[PDB]
């Protein structure tokens, strides 16, 4: 085995299998991209602005979201608005039953590190402690244009998702 | 992760509490103040 080898943040294709293998990744990271199934998990004041990108100023059926309230069918989940000590073991459930490529997103700032709540008796101090999140979307009144940025982030992470080139072990 | 489960463990903050109520003047500032009893319905002084 080489004692050098590139990173696979660093590597390019160079063999035709290289080149098969990135143009499969780009049609299954494309398929992945562009379907998108969150599910609702919404809950308070960070809440509303999940529903104000399903408004028609900031639209997220022209993005491919779409809402199946159905955490088998969902993709990823936003964790959105608080997390209190009463709900936290169903939303550990609610992660239990989702498909294996899934994500999690840290809509607002209650969400992680407790926000505003965070010297609360009953909250938990951000879903950091429930669900390994990815993206988190920061704004107490976390902006429709800063959750669909936090889409776009987390879609870019998507594009680097690297499902095929890993069967060659890079 | 062990558990599978959530577990309750007792406090362990990242930064200590701080309230700022430490600096009160101990006296209420407000005054005494001017009442609104009606005439008829407080005690009548003597003479
Ligand atoms: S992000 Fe803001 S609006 Fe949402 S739960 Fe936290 S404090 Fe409430």
């Amino acid at each position: 085995m080489p004692t050098d080898f590139p990173l696979p943040s660093q590597q390019k294709p160079n063999s035709a299998v290289d080149y098969t293998l990135t143009t499969l990744d780009a049609v299954a990271n494309w398929a992945r991209q562009g379907s998108f199934w969150p599910v609702t998990f919404g809950l308070a004041c960070c809440a509303v602005e999940m529903m104000h990108v399903s408004a028609p100023r900031y639209d997220q059926d022209r993005l491919g979201i779409i809402f199946r309230a159905s955490p088998r069918q969902s993709d990823i989940m936003i964790v959105a608005g608080t997390l209190t000590n009463k709900m936290a073991p169903v939303l550990r459930q609610v992660y239990d039953q989702m498909p294996e490529p899934r994500w999690v997103i840290s809509m607002g700032s209650c969400a992680n590190g407790g926000g505003y709540y965070h010297f609360s008796y009953s909250v938990v101090r951000g879903c950091d402690r429930i669900v390994p999140v990815d993206v988190y979307v920061p704004g107490c009144p976390p902006t429709s244009e800063a959750l669909m940025y936090g889409v776009f982030q987390l879609q870019r992470k998507m594009r680097n998702t690297k499902i095929t080139r890993m069967w060659y072990r890079k | 992760e062990e558990k599978r489960r959530v577990v309750y463990e007792p406090l362990e903050l990242t930064q200590a509490f701080r309230n700022f109520s430490a600096g009160s003047t101990a006296w209420e500032p407000v005054g005494p103040g001017r009442d609104d009893r009606p005439d008829s319905f407080k005690l009548p002084t003597p003479k």
